[PDB]
RNA sequence: GAUGUCGGCUCAUCACAUCCUGGGGCUGAAGUAGGUCCCAAGGGUAUGGCUGUUCGCCAUUUAAAGUGGUACGCGAGCUGGGUUUAGAACGUCGUGAGACAGUUCGGUCCCUAUCUGCCGUGGGCGCUGGAGAACUGAGGGGGGCUGCUCCUAGUACGAGAGGACCGGAGUGGACGCAUCACUGGUGUUCGGGUUGUCAUGCCAAUGGCACUGCCCGGUAGCUAAAUGCGGAAGAGAUAAGUGCUGAAAGCAUCUAAGCACGAAACUUGCCCCGAGAUGAGUUCUCCCUGACCCUUUAAGGGUCCUGAAGGAACGUUGAAGACGACGACGUUGAUAGGCCGGGUGUGUAAGCGCAGCGAUGCGUUGAGCUAACCGGUACUAAUGAACCGUGAGGCUUAACCU
RNA sequence: AAUUCCUUGUCGGGUAAGUUCCGACCUGCACGAAUGGCGUAAUGAUGGCCAGGCUGUCUCCACCCGAGACUCAGUGAAAUU
RNA sequence: CACAGGUGGUCAGGUAGAGAAUACCAAGGCGCUUGAGAGAACUCGGGUGAAGGAACUAGGCAAAAUGGUGCCGUAACUUC
RNA sequence: AGGACCGAACCGACUAAUGUUGAAAAAUUAGCGGAUGACUUGUGGCUGGGGGUGAAAGGCCAAUCAAACCGGGAGAUAGCU
């Protein structure tokens, strides 16, 4: 099934009547409007493009404005695509609400994880720090060795080194759908999802199941 | 660590290919005094956006 | 949160006063043992006429920790000391006949029913 | 490697020999000589002597 | 990482920062316009403007608090006698910053910061 | 934001009594064993209160059978059936963590007699 | 005219002669549990006592604690216990200086990375008019572990003792990803206590300095010990192996023709990168429809006029960030500060009154203060402009209108 | 044994586990009496071993405060080739 | 070298303090001849740290800890 | 009284880190030892190279020591590069 685009509102807890606290992430899933439908004849694959939210009229460029006007929908804050199974069918301008998840038990949530900046090997790859005492010289958090001797005489590709960490697309799979509140456009899922507060999330039905 | 071979003037120029300065794109003209100034900065005469902000 | 070299008090009357964890049983590279976990202990101090002697190696079940246990609603129960109950190497049944101090609900299993029954108070 | 090995050669070479008799568990070991072959021969002689001495101890008992 | 943090370190320790901003607040109150670096002016906003908001209400406790923040009775008196009444109706933003080029000695970005009713 | 605040308001309890650190309180909590469900009382001194709306909590310390036991209750948890203040204590701190090093007479807390 | 060395540490990478998990054959395989060989390298594959140790023995675990290569991998990554200078001593040898694959105590480990390599992050041009988006997926990378309990079932098997295959469920260990609702850490930017001293004329109240003077709490953020999730199922083709039909060879025969099964290995399935994929792809949308002059006369050069879509620059900035970059916003505005209200933390300010000889207590009072939080609010700063980017986009051949 | 090769000798103590330590034994490779023998209170920035306390030494690292590293302006090296 | 070194004698305020220690000050003298930003890894110098508490390592290296005055009390052994 | 005790100046230099093209051709920081003595320090003097001096390390004798430095023999010699 297709997914929806939402916004990470924050984290809450749900107290069940049997004394269990469920940590939930709240995703504000407002209506997603279909701005384009792609098919085999014209595009070679079946997918729907959707938008959500609102945008400044003076910050929507003319190409974007024309693309939205052809669909007949208000300009959203972005465009996302969802592949279609052979049974699913939508029409341009159709609106999809969080009611789509009314009978879904588990979802996959994809978002851009928090950015940690240039991170060291200890933080990025869980390398073990060397000794803090016992004569260690300026080598407390350094990587250590990065290869063998003359053979091969090089460093292998994919070597774990320090560098940019976070700020990348991350998918968390098989999160329970705690609650679907259609009137408040809310999806309460169990657990933590990637991204900071106010970030865009893509919620799909769980692919593993 | 130090070079095993002396780098060339070609390689030196290639490295310095990114060292070029960028001139200021354009100067703003004050609506009252007509003086040119950096955008969002006061003029040399103490004007900003047509108003005499600092005397002298 | 008990690991190797951790000193624990004894919550029963087996005769031991201080024991030391020498292995957290139940998995390769396993680090910590919480309440309801079985550890291998050596006896560091014992009373003169006890059922166990200093230097013995046997098992024990951790019944109280300073780190504490966490309940499903987020609550946490903490104690002021780490205390365990001694157990045979083979049967893993309690050695003593009395249990001292409170224990937690985490022992509510068919394996530790004797401890649950003998405990003065279950939290 | 033998204990207290002095020099690159000795630090690198595997000269010390230890022989364990699986049925009995008796172990002999020799590292006096530079040559692993000489050490192995001496350890074999000591192992033979120890097995014979074990049998002799049984006979004496 | 400094996610959601606030406050510029300005390559100083905490006590030096506090003393420098106390002095700079005193100078700004005294002269009503000063020339500093742009980061220092942007940080001085968050020190000076609460002082004027405090001075809006005149009481012994507020005067003592203003003295503690800015240890000079001249600055305290000027605050509570002129700047409070001057800025009584104004909600906030008692200061404005005008970027004014670069310092000759070290090419530091410079800015005037002044009281808005000066 | 407003959304999370609404989601928490519709869950918060309404009859939580006022208590301050140093008060002796009895907390009756639901204990479920097998199929029978009863109430167990935990009585002791409140040494810490964390006011966080729905996420509010409080720590109660007692001396049970010769051992010191601290329990951190989530205030709006359904498992906390009831809270009652048995005695009002007179302290000057928000967190009475120094009581962990005191026993017997040294751990006495003066009563707030008003 | 110098290739630093044992062990350890950090980080590894490959082989298979496989230690565990997977599949099989035979068994002197009843079951359980083994033995032995064959296939299989996806993942996994201890912590301590002694010793400089490698090794080894020992203790206690584990599904298992594999064997190897990599300058016996790795000192321009660390160490420096061993070894390996100069001091000293013992045993022993020598008349002696001295010496010992004898021992003992002590004894400087440099290098700012040019190139390749690797981890990240940009600029340029290209992709054939320019531009803004959304994609496709050639290709590449990640991941791949396993215990225990229960049901099947005390069933099959067994004289008993004991005790399954196959299949199903639950709950753990280690590892990884994310996140901060909780539990905590931190929190020299918030509150308080207090010691010495100095200053604000003094009292009172504050400030400075003493590691934040010492402490006790603690917001936001970051974070683990905290809590969510993952390894799969399925599919294809197979390995060892098992077969069906089947002659050569009237029988037999898994094979020669033909057909079917068969594993953590392979190709997918899951996650991420990904059109510089120069083989530069696709889709949607937006913009530009002037004149004139020369030459060597063409994908030629000018001249004037025109300057679009969009971009960049500048400014306010950001859970974005070394700098770039990326995101939000620029008055038709909540981007930042301030302000307002709330929350949170601290714990009842000051001043005044009362009680007390006084320290101090009580009342005003849950008071006062309150960072990064939440909800609002144009008070301040985000200026009109200017800048770059053009003027309908080559040839040939097809198909269609023409 | 600052001396013992065999050797991690053997036995005892300490430890869950002790090639080190302490007490013995004597089979002294290769102790020994002023190149002194064996004791020895006190002393030692002396060697070895053990315990309590204490702890980021470690399980296993996290956050914070400063000085660098990074960017801008000015001045402006070096080995090596 | 306008160099975190070396360099003999004399003078000796206040408060606390045994003190020429140490903290804060007086008289007096200085802010150390590159600055401005930012708030990555990593290095250095510090602060704090749940549970554990030497498991680290050649070795408790380093750190943490102890720390004053008065009084009580104090073992083997000893050359008393 | 004391080659007595604690501890500044003073004299030293046991541990670690930093620094190692250093702030420094031996230091800084935190600790550490002695601190009325075989103590420490100023000024001047004396001992000279196979010589001095040495509570002895082949230590020291002007950043030089199993034989100082300067000049000379001297273009020593070099079956070696
Ligand atoms: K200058
Ligand atoms: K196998
Ligand atoms: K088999
Ligand atoms: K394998
Ligand atoms: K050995
Ligand atoms: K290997
Ligand atoms: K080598
Ligand atoms: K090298
Ligand atoms: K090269
Ligand atoms: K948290
Ligand atoms: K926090
Ligand atoms: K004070
Ligand atoms: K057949
Ligand atoms: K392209
Ligand atoms: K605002
Ligand atoms: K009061
Ligand atoms: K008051
Ligand atoms: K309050
Ligand atoms: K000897
Ligand atoms: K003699
Ligand atoms: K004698
Ligand atoms: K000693
Ligand atoms: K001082
Ligand atoms: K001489
Ligand atoms: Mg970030
Ligand atoms: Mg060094
Ligand atoms: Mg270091
Ligand atoms: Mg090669
Ligand atoms: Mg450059
Ligand atoms: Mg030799
Ligand atoms: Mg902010
Ligand atoms: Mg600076
Ligand atoms: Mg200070
Ligand atoms: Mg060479
Ligand atoms: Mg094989
Ligand atoms: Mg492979
Ligand atoms: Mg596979
Ligand atoms: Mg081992
Ligand atoms: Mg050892
Ligand atoms: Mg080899
Ligand atoms: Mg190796
Ligand atoms: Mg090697
Ligand atoms: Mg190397
Ligand atoms: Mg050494
Ligand atoms: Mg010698
Ligand atoms: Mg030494
Ligand atoms: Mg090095
Ligand atoms: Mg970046
Ligand atoms: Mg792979
Ligand atoms: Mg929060
Ligand atoms: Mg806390
Ligand atoms: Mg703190
Ligand atoms: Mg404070
Ligand atoms: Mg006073
Ligand atoms: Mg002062
Ligand atoms: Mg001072
Ligand atoms: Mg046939
Ligand atoms: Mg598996
Ligand atoms: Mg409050
Ligand atoms: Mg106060
Ligand atoms: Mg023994
Ligand atoms: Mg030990
Ligand atoms: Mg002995
Ligand atoms: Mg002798
Ligand atoms: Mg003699
Ligand atoms: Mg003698
Ligand atoms: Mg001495
Ligand atoms: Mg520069
Ligand atoms: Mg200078
Ligand atoms: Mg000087
Ligand atoms: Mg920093
Ligand atoms: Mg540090
Ligand atoms: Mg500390
Ligand atoms: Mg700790
Ligand atoms: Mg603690
Ligand atoms: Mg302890
Ligand atoms: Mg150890
Ligand atoms: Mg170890
Ligand atoms: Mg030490
Ligand atoms: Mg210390
Ligand atoms: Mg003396
Ligand atoms: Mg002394
Ligand atoms: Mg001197
Ligand atoms: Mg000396
Ligand atoms: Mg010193
Ligand atoms: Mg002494
Ligand atoms: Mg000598
Ligand atoms: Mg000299
Ligand atoms: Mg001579
Ligand atoms: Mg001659
Ligand atoms: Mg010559």
């Amino acid at each position: 099934m297709i997914g929806l685009v939402g916004k990470k509102v924050g984290m809450t807890r749900i107290f069940t009547e049997d004394g269990v606290s469920i940590p939930v992430t709240v995703i504000e899933v407002e209506a997603n409007r279909v701005t384009q439908v792609k098919d085999l004849a014209n595009d070679g694959y079946r997918a729907i493009q959707v938008t959500t939210g609102a945008k400044k009229a003076n910050r929507v460029t003319k190409p974007e404005a024309g693309h939205f006007a052809k669909a007949g929908v208000e300009a959203g804050r972005g465009l996302w695509e969802f592949r279609l199974a052979e049974g699913e069918e939508f029409t341009v301008g159709q609106s999809i609400s969080v009611e789509l998840f009314a009978d879904v038990k588990k979802v996959d949530v994809t978002g851009t994880s928090k950015g940690k900046g240039f991170a060291g090997t200890v933080k990025r790859w869980n390398f073990r720090t060397q000794d803090a005492t016992h004569g260690n010289s300026l080598s407390h958090r350094v990587p250590g060795s990065i290869g063998q001797n003359q053979t091969p005489g090089k460093v292998f590709k994919g070597k774990k080194m320090a560098g940019q960490m976070g700020n990348e697309r991350v998918t968390v799979q098989s999160l329970d759908v705690v609650r679907v509140d259609a009137e408040r456009n809310l999806l309460l899922v169990k657990g933590a999802v990637p991204g900071a507060t106010g970030s865009d999330l893509i919620v799909k039905p769980a692919v593993k199941a | 660590a130090v070079q095993q071979n002396k780098p060339t003037r070609s390689k030196r120029g290639m490295r310095r290919s990114h060292d070029a300065l960028t001139a200021v794109t354009s100067l703003s003209v004050d609506k009252t005094s007509g003086e040119k100034h950096l955008r969002h900065h006061i003029t040399a005469d103490g004007y900003y956006r047509g108003r005499k902000v600092i005397a002298k | 949160m008990i690991q190797e070299q951790t000193m624990l008090n004894v919550a029963d009357n087996s005769g031991a006063r201080r024991v030391m964890c020498i292995k957290v049983l139940g998995g390769s590279h396993r680090r910590y043992a919480g309440v309801g976990d079985i550890i291998k202990i050596t006896i560091k101090e014992a009373i003169p006429r006890g059922k166990v002697k200093k230097g013995d190696v046997l098992k024990a079940v951790v019944v109280r920790t300073k780190k504490g246990v966490r309940r499903p609603d987020g609550s946490v129960i903490r104690f002021d000391g780490n205390a365990c109950v001694l157990l045979n190497n083979n049967s893993e049944q309690p050695i003593g006949t009395r249990i001292f101090g409170p224990v937690t609900r985490e022992l509510r299993s068919e394996k530790f029913m004797k401890i649950i029954s003998l405990a003065p108070e279950v939290l | 490697r033998t204990s207290g090995a002095g020099g690159q050669h000795v630090n690198r070479t595997e000269s010390a020999v230890r022989i364990t008799h699986i049925p009995t568990g008796i172990v002999t070991q020799c590292q006096n000589d530079r040559s692993q072959h000489k050490n192995k021969d001496q350890a074999m002689k000591q192992m033979k002597a120890k097995l014979y001495e074990l049998e002799m101890q049984k006979k004496n008992a | 990482m400094r996610h959601r943090k606030s406050g510029r370190q300005l390559n100083r320790n905490s006590s030096h920062r506090q003393a420098m901003f106390r002095n700079m607040a005193g100078s700004l109150v005294r002269h009503e316009i000063i020339k500093t670096t742009l980061p220092k002016a942007k940080e001085l906003r968050r020190v000076v403007e609460p002082l004027i908001t405090l001075a809006k209400t005149d009481s012994v406790a507020n005067r003592r608090l203003a003295f503690a923040r800015t240890r000079d009775n001249e600055i305290v008196a000027k605050l509570f006698n002129e700047l409070g009444p001057r800025f009584a109706s104004r909600a906030g933003g008692y200061t404005r910053i005008l970027k004014c080029g670069f310092r000759a000695g070290d090419n530091a970005p410079m800015a005037y910061i002044e009281l808005v009713d000066r | 934001s407003n959304i999370i605040k609404q989601l928490e308001q519709e869950q918060m309890k309404q009859d939580v009594p006022s208590f301050r650190p140093g008060d002796t309180v009895e907390v009756k909590v639901w204990v479920v064993e097998g199929s029978k469900k009863r109430l167990q009382a935990f009585e002791g001194v409140v040494i810490a209160i964390r006011n966080r709306g729905l996420h509010s909590a409080f720590t109660v310390r007692k001396i049970s059978n010769g051992e010191g036991v601290e329990r951190v209750f989530q205030t709006h948890s359904p498992v906390v059936d009831s809270i009652s203040v048995k005695r009002r204590g007179a302290v000057r701190k928000a967190k009475l963590y120094y009581l962990r090093e005191r026993t017997g007479k040294a751990a006495r807390i003066k009563e707030r007699l008003n």
